[PDB]
């Protein structure tokens, strides 16, 4: 008449402030550029959306 | 102490007064239903990022 009891849970480990991976969703995307333009014999750099 | 008309079976022994704490592994069986706590200690060597 002799007995046990057992009892277990779960929980969250400590490194995952290092070792994670992430889920995304996306959407529409902008759009940038960089250009060389050659103006009376000199190179000048323009940037713009 | 000595016990009148008993053989040595039908008898059991322990000791039973301790003065310091230890820690509660699965492999030893509890003190009582509920348990009381005494302390705790901390867990060295953390992780970092580096560069192989
Ligand atoms: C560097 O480690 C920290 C936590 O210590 C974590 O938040 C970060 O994402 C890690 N960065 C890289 C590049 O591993
Ligand atoms: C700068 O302009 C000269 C002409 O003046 C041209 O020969 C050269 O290729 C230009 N620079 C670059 C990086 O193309």
């Amino acid at each position: 008449e002799n007995t046990q009891l057992s009892e277990a849970h779960v929980e969250k480990s400590e490194s995952c402030k290092t070792e994670f991976a992430s889920a995304y969703r996306a959407h529409t995307a902008s759009a940038s550029a960089k250009l060389r333009v050659l103006y009376q014999g000199n190179n000048i750099t323009v940037a713009a959306y | 102490k000595v016990i009148n008309n008993c053989k040595i079976d039908q008898c059991h022994a322990a000791v039973t007064n301790h003065k310091n704490w230890q820690y509660n592994s699965p492999l030893v069986p509890r003190n009582a239903e509920l348990g009381d706590r005494k302390g705790k200690i901390h867990i060295p060597f953390p992780l970092a990022n580096v560069t192989c």
